[PDB]
């Protein structure tokens, strides 16, 4: 019965496995290009993206320097630098919207 | 033309004898600056391990079975070996290093160098490697034949982190350039 | 021949399968918009879709308007924890 | 969203777990079924038309017949190892794409993630058998221990042989990067040996040691009856099931195709069952056709002849990959 | 409500709710002989909580560091498009490694219980 | 006037609850101790990987998902091996037998006290975080560095096999002389 | 706080063991853990990756510390024939 | 407040505080994720300049930009405003084809190739604005301008043809 | 009976194949990658094969001093 | 923090603060002038600023306290519902904007 006869199965094996490799190289070859496509795009749109969220923060950074020195009366330097750093702590009232 | 800048990375500065020419050299500029002495010390030192295995044999008998002997000298055969090249290596990258008489390497990557920059090629080759991975191999093997003891490290990354000013390169090719400019006008 | 009594819960194992498939569809389909809901999402979508509410007030919600709709620059969320920093 | 989260969760769950349920009772049915018929029998004709009750015949007298504590045994762990070997078996279903995202997790680590509830649920075989204090049991339980170091890295190495093409993860992103070919083709060796020991992780016949009958009594489960019996047998089954539906994700193409949304999301359906459903043939085909191996031998056939296969295919395969510029992108994109 | 967090609720109450039928709903008589251990029918010594000779615990051991080793290649599946040759050159390092330590249980017959 | 500070609960795309935490930090706490207090070596190893299991979940629920699955993933094992050590090395009946005294409250209670008020202040404000008006993280949005945003594994993998490969092959050095020692010690005769 | 809590633990199960010393080589693999734990809660506070790569690499150690402890144990029964630490 | 993604998040802050008076003002962009994926190619075929103007500005004052950079930021949403109006007063309806249906495919664009020719060209032949993407390989035809997609669950129509600018159909 | 490796290497080859399959193929396999490493490439630039171009990954930063850009102003809004 | 590899792929938050730290160390400080690096104590102080946020949780404590209690004393005429909120923003929701802003 040649249907398991060892060679045959090991040539018909050999053929599958090499053609679905073939395969595999141009879907991956497609997949990492479909991968250009989407961080161009996306590159395109940071600019624009960005440029709001820093307007919120320069808008948010100013207003709470704002509401210390009427607060506190004067604006307390967490750092040396006249870097900005995004906040890790907030102000928040002592409630929630009473829905 | 003029890179405009020729140091762009923060290097380490040691101090040594005499001047330094690579701090990361490639491998194969390793082998080719290799003096005929580094073949003939480094194949001295790779036939002592056996060598010394047969006269432990020769005047102490360890009394091993009948193939043990040939079985140990195959581990010994290949140990010199691996320690004759690590020797064979260390003995040309000390000189790109700037930690051996190096003169005629000097002038060699004085002119094999600017040979490459009148040439337009880049100094230290193209990498297929992105240039912060360029930058992780520069700094995984910088000196790194120093540790060849304990830990070995070859330099098979064509990146452009030597530790050098490559301004003197560039200052030679283009008075040479300057000198044959003038000679050929005589004709 | 063949014994179709046998093969009678492999078709009910497959129609369940089928079952599962179809409902998990429709009901994201209905949570969603009537839209195809997303898979693999990343920061950046998950950022995008959180924009979209600004503007429309559906996570999944979309306008082509060039110009935003006024109160757009108070309503950005910035998120608020107690412990997990 | 349009309506609240928690009522779409709730639907989400129940439309998984209720018909996955369904599903347990009738491989059941389909094993007893289908191996008379390769034993020239016919199986179960009686309980229901066709026998299509009798998983829930056997289900009901089980939860309605007499539970046993035994005196030498430690009752608290006499049900924890039950209830843990069940509640992790079942688990696993969580990840499972019905469609691209369509899991109750669409995770990033759900390949890892159904290791580790895999992992739990044997350490319930584990403990059950050996908080009974019978032998049986006692050598039952041993025999789970050996099996799970003899299959737990092939799984895992197998697995990461299906990551370094897929560069995820996720169960989705696999199924996905099977739309260029499915990974049965340029990973025939791999789908093999994972199909092995997936048989070896379930405790099914070729490698049925921790329960076998002709050795052991009932081995593990021996001095366990009613509910505590029903437990394992559905995390048996549950098992089997979801380990053919993730081998129709990792080399099948998992759910891909060989009011609107409906018809999609049926058709997805049906493809990934009829894909487990052929698996689960496989398994009963195979049951049916073997004897039994020494758990000797099945710790001597996974040490010595499968993980170095497939520690070689570690080596050889990312080396092909990096050959022809076809490492996988690792960012979101499919 | 998250669907995981559902999803591990129902499959506890699962759980319980069969436990529960059984533990409500079905006879229980239990005496001396039923509450016994199994031993095919004749008592013997108990000796299930006693040291027993485990002759496959050197796989134990080897499956511990074995477990760790391919823990510690998930990251590189998953990071193959940065990694590059550079990184594929480390990671064949660290297979190597791993491998002579494999060939030294092959070799010594660690793995060969008789 | 003018409030301009709003607070408000966030519908869908909020978080868990913190807890959960502390549940499992009880929990944690508490099968810990049940460890080495339990009579029977199993129940004890039982505790053992319920106490690592809490600690994965405490992971996984904080975003560490990889490192919290690795770990439950590791230690099953790892404590299956060690319940199969326990049954060849230990009288199990013997050792329940096997009891404990209380000359040791003495010395847990100083040894406790000393230990953990002079590890309090080596710890940092980070984590002593959380331990009438309280304070509240906040978190906004960034498009620059979500590009391509990794998943934890990835991250690690991008560094662990460059950056930082020297830690991996010194790792794998030691896992070399496990698996050759532990073996040269316990290998029978041949 | 849990990580202090969990590493006495493990601290106390070493030294005021008295039951055997497969315990003792748990008690090393909790006080382990809660030093990778504060590490990981840590990381996650300074945004580095680093301290995962550092967790890992401890539990890497913690394994193949657990192995060695393992095979001397039982090198140590083979011939002792009891693991358990006796107090007269 | 940070970059780091929250766990355990339950509650929302709002400013209602607007920029001061010093600051120019400029009108957000309007559009969704959906639409801006669409025209993002157009985004930078007109506004590469502003855009990378932008980021050079922000990388010229390292930790300080956000202050310093506003109006190289009012620049970049005038500029990208103007191409969503262009896309707008005409080739409205391809627009529309072209987003609507990324919305329903997870926005990936190989998923919707069909109206994106459709309206590459209505934008080409209005506003001479062309899809470049840079790097991709010369051996092979780019995966935007390729007929049939390995990865789209939908196979693309034969008679639907790509838009390649300047040959005729 | 079972041949030496060093006394003749292309008779132990032969055994290993027949005798000791799994592990004799095993070191094939695994020798393949390095084979591979080693000839692939080459052969694929050969031929034309180019590697392509690495995806970005962070936003691609212009080299060179800023382009002195004129649009777009505060008076273009209305 | 001083590593430069953070969770995301992408950069370590309080990597900026420790190059600025050694950077300062390295231009300041020399065998000449041993007290150059006491140019770093500020530079040394804001690295462990971004680090722990000690300074930072201490302002913000004394302005959230100094902010309620404000509140409570403040006139109160109507509160916003938790809906009106989130009409902010929206497509035709005009009146809702304006009643959040007291305009
Ligand atoms: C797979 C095997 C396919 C061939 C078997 C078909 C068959 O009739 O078997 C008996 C047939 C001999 O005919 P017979 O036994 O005289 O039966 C005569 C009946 O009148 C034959 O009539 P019937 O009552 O069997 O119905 C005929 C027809 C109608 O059946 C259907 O349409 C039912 C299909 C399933 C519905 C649910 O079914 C088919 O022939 C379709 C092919 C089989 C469908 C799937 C079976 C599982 O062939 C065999 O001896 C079977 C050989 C099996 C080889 C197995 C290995 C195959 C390669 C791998
Ligand atoms: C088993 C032994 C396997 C040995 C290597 C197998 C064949 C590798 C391919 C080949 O033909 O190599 C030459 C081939 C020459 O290519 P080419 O285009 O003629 O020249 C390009 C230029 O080099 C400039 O190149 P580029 O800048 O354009 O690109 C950089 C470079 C990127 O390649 C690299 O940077 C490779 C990194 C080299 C690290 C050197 C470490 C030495 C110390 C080892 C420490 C051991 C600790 C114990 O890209 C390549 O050339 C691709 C190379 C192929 C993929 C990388 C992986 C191959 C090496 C695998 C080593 C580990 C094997 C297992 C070890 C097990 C140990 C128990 O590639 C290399 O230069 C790689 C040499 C690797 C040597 C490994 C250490 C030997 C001592
Ligand atoms: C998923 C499949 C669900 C449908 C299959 C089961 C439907 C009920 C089958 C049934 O026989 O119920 C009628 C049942 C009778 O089932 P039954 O068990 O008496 O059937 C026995 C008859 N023979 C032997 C021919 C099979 O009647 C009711 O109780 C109502
Ligand atoms: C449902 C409503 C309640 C019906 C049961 C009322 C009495 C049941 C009874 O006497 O059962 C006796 C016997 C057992 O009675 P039992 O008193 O021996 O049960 C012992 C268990 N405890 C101690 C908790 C009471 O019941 C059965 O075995 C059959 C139960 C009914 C099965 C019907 C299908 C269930 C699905
Ligand atoms: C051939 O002439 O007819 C078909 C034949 C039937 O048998 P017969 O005619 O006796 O063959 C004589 C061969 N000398 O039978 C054959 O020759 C067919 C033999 C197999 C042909 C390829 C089968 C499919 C490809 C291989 C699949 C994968 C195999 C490995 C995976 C499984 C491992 C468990
Ligand atoms: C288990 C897993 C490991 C075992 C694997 C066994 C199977 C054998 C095959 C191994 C891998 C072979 C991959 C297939 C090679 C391939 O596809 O080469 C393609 C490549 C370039 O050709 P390409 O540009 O893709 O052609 C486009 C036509 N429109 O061609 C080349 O550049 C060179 C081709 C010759 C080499
Ligand atoms: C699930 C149902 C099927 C289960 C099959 C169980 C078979 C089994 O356990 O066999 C054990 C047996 C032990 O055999 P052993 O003593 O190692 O050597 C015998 C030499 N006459 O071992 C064997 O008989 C070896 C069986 C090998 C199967 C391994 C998987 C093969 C997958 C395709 C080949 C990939 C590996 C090689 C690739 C290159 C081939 C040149
Ligand atoms: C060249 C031939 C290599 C394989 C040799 C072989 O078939 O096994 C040799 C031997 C087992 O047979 P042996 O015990 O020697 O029988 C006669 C008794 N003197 O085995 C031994 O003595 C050594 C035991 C291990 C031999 C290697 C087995 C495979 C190693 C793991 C996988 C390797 C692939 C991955 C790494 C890449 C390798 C390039
Ligand atoms: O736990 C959830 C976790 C999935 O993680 P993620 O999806 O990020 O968080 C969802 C939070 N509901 O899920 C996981 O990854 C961990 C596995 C699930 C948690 C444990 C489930 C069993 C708990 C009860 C055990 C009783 C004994």
């Amino acid at each position: 019965r040649g249907l398991f006869r060892p060679r045959p199965l090991l040539a018909g094996a050999a053929v599958l496995m090499l053609y679905g490799w073939y395969k595999l190289v141009k879907g991956i070859r497609e997949q990492n290009e479909l991968a250009r496509e989407k961080m161009w795009a996306r590159i395109h749109l940071i600019p624009l993206l960005q440029a709001e969220e820093d307007r919120d923060h320069v808008r948010r950074y100013l207003a709470d320097q704002a509401r210390e020195k009427g607060l506190l009366g004067e604006n307390i330097k967490v750092y040396n630098s006249d870097r900005y750093v995004r906040p890790t702590f907030a102000v928040t009232p002592s409630k929630p919207a009473q829905e | 033309n003029t890179p405009t800048q020729t140091y762009q990375f923060p290097s380490k500065t040691v101090k040594t004898d005499y001047p330094l020419i690579d701090n990361d050299p490639h491998f194969t500029r390793v082998i080719r600056y290799a003096r005929p002495s580094d073949y003939a010390h480094g194949l001295a030192a790779a036939a002592a391990g056996p060598a010394a295995l047969w006269l432990m044999e020769r005047i102490s008998p360890s009394q091993v079975g009948r193939g043990g002997f040939a079985k140990a000298m195959r581990l010994a055969g290949f140990i010199g070996l691996a320690g004759g090249f690590l020797y064979f290596y260390q003995r040309s990258i000390l000189r790109f290093y700037g930690m051996s008489e190096n003169a005629r390497e000097v002038e060699m990557d004085m002119r094999e160098m600017t040979d490459r920059v009148k040439a337009g090629l880049p100094l230290y080759g193209e990498s297929r490697l992105s240039p912060a991975m360029q930058g992780v191999a520069a700094r995984q093997s910088r000196y790194s034949a120093l540790f060849f003891g304990v830990m070995p490290w070859f330099n098979f990354v064509n990146h452009n982190q030597h530790g050098v000013d490559t301004a003197k390169y560039y200052q030679q090719a283009e008075r040479e350039l300057e000198a044959e400019r003038l000679a050929r006008e005589q004709a | 021949p063949v014994p179709f009594e046998t093969l009678i819960p492999y078709g009910i194992i497959i129609a369940m399968f089928g079952v599962t498939g179809a409902g998990m569809a429709k009901v994201r389909h209905m949570f969603n918009g009537d839209k195809r809901h997303r898979w693999s999402v990343d920061q950046w979508d998950k950022q995008q879709m959180e924009r979209d509410r600004r503007l429309t007030g559906h996570l999944r919600g979309q306008t082509d308007n060039p110009i935003a709709p006024p109160g757009f620059e108070f309503n950005n969320p910035w998120k608020v924890x107690x412990x997990x920093x | 969203m349009s309506y609240s989260q928690t009522i779409n969760s709730l639907v989400e769950v129940v439309l998984v777990l209720v018909p996955s349920l369904v599903g347990i009772a009738y491989v059941t049915v389909g094993e007893r079924k289908t191996m008379g018929s390769m034993q020239r029998r016919l199986g179960p004709n009686a309980v229901g038309i066709y026998g299509l009750l009798q998983a829930f015949a056997d289900a009901l007298k089980l939860l309605l017949k007499e539970y046993v504590g035994p005196t030498q045994a430690n009752l608290v762990l006499f049900f924890l190892g039950p209830v843990i070997t069940l509640i992790f078996s079942l688990l696993g279903y969580a990840v499972i794409p019905y469609g691209p995202g369509l899991a109750v997790n669409d995770l990033s680590t759900g390949i890892l993630y159904m290791l580790a509830v895999s992992s739990l649920a044997t350490y319930g075989i584990l403990l059950a058998g050996w908080s009974a204090n019978s032998k049986y049991a006692f050598l039952g339980s041993l025999r789970s221990t050996a099996q799970l170091i003899s299959y737990e890295l092939v799984l895992s190495s197998s697995i990461l042989l299906v990551i370094m093409l897929s560069g995820s993860l996720s169960l989705t992103v696999i199924v996905e990067s099977q739309r260029a070919i499915w990974y049965i083709l340029p990973l025939l060796p791999v789908f093999i040996i994972f199909f092995i020991g997936s048989v070896a992780e379930t405790n099914r016949a070729p490698f049925d040691l921790a329960e076998a009958e002709s050795e052991l009594v009932s081995g593990f489960m021996t001095e366990h009856a009613a509910v505590i019996f029903v437990f394992f047998f559905l995390a048996e089954y549950g098992s089997i099931v979801l380990m053919c539906i993730l081998t129709s994700i990792l080399f099948l193409g998992g759910y891909l195709l060989i009011n609107a949304p409906t018809v999609e999301g049926s058709f997805y359906g049906l493809s990934l069952g009829v894909k487990t459903s052929i698996l689960i043939f496989v398994f009963i085909w195979t049951r049916a056709s073997f004897p039994r191996i020494r758990f000797d031998q099945l710790m001597s056939f996974c040490w010595t002849v499968l993980l170095p296969i497939l520690f070689a295919l570690i080596v050889l395969v990312p080396c092909i990959l990096y050959s022809f510029n076809i490492f996988p992108v690792n960012i979101s994109l499919l | 409500m998250s669907a995981m967090s559902i999803y591990i609720i129902f499959v506890s109450i699962i759980a319980i709710l069969f436990l529960a039928i059984d533990l409500i709903f079905a006879p229980h008589n239990p005496y001396k002989e039923k509450l016994s251990a199994f031993e095919c029918g004749f008592h013997s010594f108990s000796q299930s909580r006693s040291p027993f000779n485990i002759s496959f615990f050197i796989y134990g051991l080897v499956f511990l560091l074995l477990d760790l080793e391919i823990l510690l290649l998930y990251p590189f599946a998953v990071s193959e498009y940065v990694n590059s040759a550079y990184g594929l050159a480390a990671a064949l390092i660290f297979i190597g490694i791993i491998t002579i330590g494999f060939v030294y249980e092959l070799g010594h017959d660690a793995l060969k219980v008789h | 006037s003018q409030i301009s500070l709003l607070l408000l609960k966030e519908i869908y795309t909020n978080g868990s609850t913190h807890i959960m935490l502390d549940i499992l930090s009880v929990l944690a706490v508490i099968s810990g101790i049940c460890v080495i207090i339990s009579k029977n070596p199993i129940v004890s190893v039982l505790h053992l990987i319920g106490l690592f299991a809490y600690v994965s979940f405490y992971l996984i629920l904080i975003g560490l998902n990889f490192v919290g699955l690795s770990y439950l993933i590791v230690y099953i094992g790892a404590v299956s091996i060690l319940f199969l050590f326990i049954l060849m090395l230990i009288n199990i009946r013997t050792s329940e037998l096997q009891s404990n005294t209380s000359n040791s409250i003495p010395l847990t209670i100083l040894v406790g006290i000393i230990i953990s008020s002079f590890l309090f202040k080596m710890l940092p404000y980070g984590v002593i975080i959380s331990n009438k008006n309280d304070l509240f993280f906040i978190t906004s949005k960034i498009w620059d560095g979500a590009l391509a945003e990794n998943n934890h594994i990835s991250s690690i993998g991008n560094i662990m096999y460059t950056n930082y490969n020297v830690w991996l092959i010194l790792a794998s050095f030691i896992l070399l002389l496990a698996m050759v020692g532990a073996i040269v010690i316990t290998i029978k005769p041949r | 706080n849990i990580t202090l809590i969990l590493f006495l633990i493990g601290i106390l199960g070493f030294v005021l063991n008295r039951k055997n010393i497969i315990l003792m080589l748990i008690s090393i693999e909790i006080m382990l853990l809660s030093i990778t734990f504060l590490i990981l809660l840590s990381s996650l506070n300074m945004d580095d990756i680093i301290g995962q790569t550092y967790a890992i690499y401890i539990i890497v150690v913690a394994g193949a510390e657990s192995a060695i402890g393992l095979g001397i144990l039982v090198a140590f029964y083979r011939l002792r024939g009891s693991i358990a630490i006796e107090y007269k | 407040m940070a970059t780091r993604k929250p766990a355990f998040n339950q509650h929302v802050l709002l400013d209602t505080t607007p920029l001061p008076d010093s600051i120019p003002k400029v009108k957000e962009i309007g559009a969704s994720s959906a639409p801006l994926l669409s025209a993002s190619f157009f985004i930078g075929a007109r506004c590469k300049d502003y855009n990378d103007d932008y980021m050079q500005c922000k990388n010229e004052n390292p930790g300080r930009g956000e202050f310093e950079c506003l109006k190289e930021g009012r620049r970049v949403t005038r500029c990208a405003r103007s191409v969503l109006k262009d896309i707008n007063t005409h080739c409205l309806e391809q627009f529309r084809a072209h987003w609507q249906c990324l919305d329903n495919n997870n926005q990936q664009l190989w998923q919707c190739r069909p109206a994106e020719w459709k309206l590459n060209k209505c934008v080409y032949e209005n506003l001479k604005l062309e899809k470049v993407i840079p790097d991709q390989p010369k051996n092979s035809t780019p995966v935007h301008l390729r007929q049939r997609q390995i990865f789209a669950h939908h196979a693309i129509p034969p008679w639907e043809r790509p838009f390649i600018p300047g040959q005729p159909e | 009976t079972t041949p030496r490796f060093w006394s003749t290497p292309l008779k132990y080859c032969r055994w290993a194949a027949r005798e000791r399959p799994a592990l004799f193929f095993s070191v094939v396999i695994g020798a393949l990658g390095p084979v591979t490493l080693a000839t692939v490439p080459p052969l694929r630039r050969l031929i034309g094969d180019v590697d392509a171009a690495p995806i970005p990954l962070t936003y691609p930063i212009p080299p060179g001093p800023r382009k002195q850009l004129k649009g777009y102003d505060d008076d273009t809004e209305d | 923090m001083a590593s430069g590899y953070g969770l995301n792929g992408g950069p370590s938050r309080c990597f900026p603060f420790w190059q600025e730290l050694l950077a300062c160390y390295v231009t300041n400080s020399s065998e000449d002038n041993p007290d150059g690096k006491n140019k770093c104590i500020p530079v040394m102080e804001d690295y462990y600023e971004c680090l722990h946020h000690r300074k930072e949780a201490a302002r913000v404590r004394a302005l959230q306290a100094a902010y309620r209690e404000a509140e409570a004393k403040k006139l109160q005429e109507n509160p916003p519902t938790a809906g009106q909120i989130r009409n902010l923003g929206l497509l035709n929701k005009e009146e809702d904007t304006k009643k959040v802003h007291c305009a």
